[PDB]
């Protein structure tokens, strides 16, 4: 009984020790041959435009395309305001602008504070 | 004669020993050629939705598949053996097969007698009869034991109108194979069980029979220690 | 070279995979080679001890065990052959690599350079452009109507025709390039 | 390190020979471990796990289990070490 592995987000659990792979039913190995089949179609278009003595140019991939798109020009269209997009937004658009505000206004009013006082030393300090 | 369980299915045939080879040769027909034809199929639709209907009434039945469904929530364990009306009526031929092909292979097959039979005799027909049977699962599709969760939960059906009420209480008990279930059996003897017609009443030995009795408090009471592979239901029902 | 895969791996596939990811990894941990023989042969029994097992449950149910205590036992640093996927010369020759269709592109100086070479190269040319239509039409008719349902290719059925889709197996860049 | 195709040969049979199971007068480059020989599975394994030792190249599995002979053998260290002659 050796420790168990846990998977992780960024350690993704072996096949080896899959729990699901060593319990396979009839449906999942149609599934597999079905799968199997949509790569042998399209390994099969993909060979016959990449193997044809004519064409001249990109074999153009409509999965690319889709994931450009999706990407770039299907996120506004398929947005919609709610309550985690809005506070999402709000937080991590709004709330680092008055963070890093805060931050540099009370160092800046410190500094100005102390030449103020003449407790500030700059005595080679002149190439502002 | 057949019975099935949630974990086990039996078929198993009373004879004559001189009767044994065609007992065998029954028995091998039933498990290994059977027709599952579509018309006996239907009638057996009808006839198994009736039993449903009718296994409503039988109230231990109803509370001890209950049981199951809450404790083992989640898990196969929880299923009960006859199955939901819907899946009654949407059964088709194909996966009355797909089960026989899965589930009865002659690994997980055992042929046993009693009585007058000679070991030898019996090892003789099974060659004849049951080697055809093969334990290879088609397209090496092998079905994988799952070990079940026991979850405490409460599953209270109130039906004012039936007559009795009818509580079934369980903790999660050892497996078959566990040493521990001697014990508990001697642990649930200890308690007993009990019901009206029992004729020793107050002065049984049992503490909660004799109490029962004497303040006729439960029609019956029994414990039971029911155990699967990896998990059991260890406790009492009682009518009262 | 690759051949094309199958849908799923038969248990037997599993476990002679399982053997040989075993016995690497313990010749990783075993430096030295009288060790490893030893240790290889427990493993070689260790194996032959369930090879015969009739219970395909149980069977399944020792890969499962046996690919746990891999897991567990696994070399962290297991050796790669230095030309294998995560060795240190995987794809080291990749950029030398340099695809047949740049020859064309080529100044008639830079092709006067190599003549018979480039003599040599129009008779290649010359086959897969002949070549071309007659794989189209075999491969048309073995295609099973639902499609190909996998990714192996035929042979050549008759004489004068070349495999299917033949012109980047055999003309894919060598291995050491320079 | 030319590599010729006989040099392969060559020492896939010297491997093959120094494997105590297979008896070297039978051993042959049509000789199929499965079926001329009676080497079983387990043994392929070992066997191509020697062959890519020796040659130190790893044969990838699916393409390994198929090879079934030592021709077979010889002839995909050719192609994967591109050996023309």
């Amino acid at each position: 009984s050796f420790p168990k592995y846990k998977p992780s987000r960024l350690a993704t659990l072996p096949a080896t020790l899959d729990p699901a792979e060593y319990d396979i039913s009839p449906e999942t190995r149609k599934a597999q041959a079905e799968r199997l089949a949509i790569r042998s179609r399209l390994k099969r278009e993909y060979l016959l435009q990449y193997n044809d003595p004519n064409r001249l140019g990109v074999i153009e991939d409509p999965a690319l395309i889709r994931w450009t798109y999706a990407r770039s020009a299907n996120i506004y269209p398929n947005f919609r305001p709610t309550p985690k997009t809005s506070l999402l937004g709000a937080l991590f658009g709004i709330g680092p602008l008055f963070f890093w505000y805060y931050v540099f206004k009370t160092d800046r009013d410190k500094k100005e504070k102390l030449i103020q006082e003449g407790k500030l030393d700059q005595t080679f300090n002149i190439s502002y | 004669n057949a019975y099935s369980t949630r974990e086990h299915t039996a078929y198993y045939i009373k004879a004559l020993s001189k009767d044994l080879p065609k007992a065998v040769e029954l028995l091998a027909d039933i498990v290994q050629n059977c027709s599952l034809e579509d018309s006996q199929i239907e009638k057996e639709r009808d006839v198994i939705l009736q039993e449903l209907q009718e296994n409503d009434s039988s109230m231990r039945d109803v509370v001890f598949d209950y049981l199951h469904a809450t404790a083992f929530q989640g898990t196969p364990l929880a299923q009960s053996v006859e199955g939901p009306s819907e899946n009654v009526r949407k059964l088709s031929r194909a996966d009355l097969t797909e089960y026989v092909s899965q589930h009865y292979k002659a690994p997980r097959m055992v042929l046993a007698a009693a009585g007058g039979v000679e070991h030898r005799q019996l090892l003789d027909l099974a060659q004849k009869h049951f080697s055809s049977l093969s334990g290879t699962y088609v397209e090496d599709a092998v079905p994988a034991f799952t070990p079940c969760r026991f979850t405490g939960s409460e599953i209270r059906h109130r039906d004012d109108a039936l007559p009795l009420a009818h509580v079934a209480i369980a903790v999660e008990g050892p497996g078959w194979a566990n040493p521990d279930n001697v014990p508990l059996q001697v642990a649930n003897a200890i308690i007993g069980h009990y019901d009206s017609t029992y004729g020793g009443g107050t002065h049984m030995s049992s503490t909660l029979a004799s109490v029962a009795a004497t303040r006729k408090l439960c029609q019956s009471f029994q414990t039971f220690n029911i155990c699967y592979a990896e998990t059991g239901l260890l406790g009492a029902h009682f009518v009262c | 070279a690759f051949s094309a895969p199958a849908a799923y791996l038969t248990h037997q596939q599993k476990v002679l995979r399982l053997y040989k990811r075993a016995l690497r990894h313990l010749e990783s941990w075993c430096v030295h080679r009288d060790k490893y023989r030893y240790f290889a042969c427990l493993m070689r029994a260790r194996f032959d001890e369930h090879k015969n097992e009739k219970d395909m449950v149980k069977a399944t149910q020792l890969l499962r065990q046996a690919e746990e205590e891999f897991w567990y036992g696994q070399h962290p640093q297991p050796y790669i052959f230095p030309e294998s996927p995560g060795g240190t010369s995987y794809e080291r020759y990749e950029c030398y690599k340099v695809p047949e269709w740049c020859l064309d592109d080529w100044h008639p100086s830079e092709k006067a350079m190599y003549p018979d070479y480039f003599a040599k190269r129009e008779q290649w040319k010359r086959l897969r452009r002949e070549s071309w239509e007659r794989e189209v039409k075999q491969l048309q008719e073995e295609t099973p109507p639902g499609g190909p349902r996998t990714e192996a290719l035929p042979p050549a059925r008759k004489e004068g025709d070349l495999p299917p889709l033949w012109w980047h197996i055999v003309t894919r860049p060598r291995e050491r390039p320079m | 390190p030319p590599l010729t195709l006989e040099a392969i040969k060559d020492r896939v049979l010297y491997v093959l020979k120094l494997y105590d199971k297979i008896d070297p007068e039978k051993l042959s480059v049509n000789s199929h471990f499965m079926k001329d020989l009676g080497l079983d599975s387990l043994d392929q394994v070992e066997i191509i796990m020697a062959m890519e030792d020796e040659f130190g190249f790893e044969i990838p599995d699916i393409d390994a289990e198929k090879l079934m002979c030592p021709q077979e053998i010889v002839d995909y260290i050719a192609d994967k070490k591109d050996v023309y002659e």
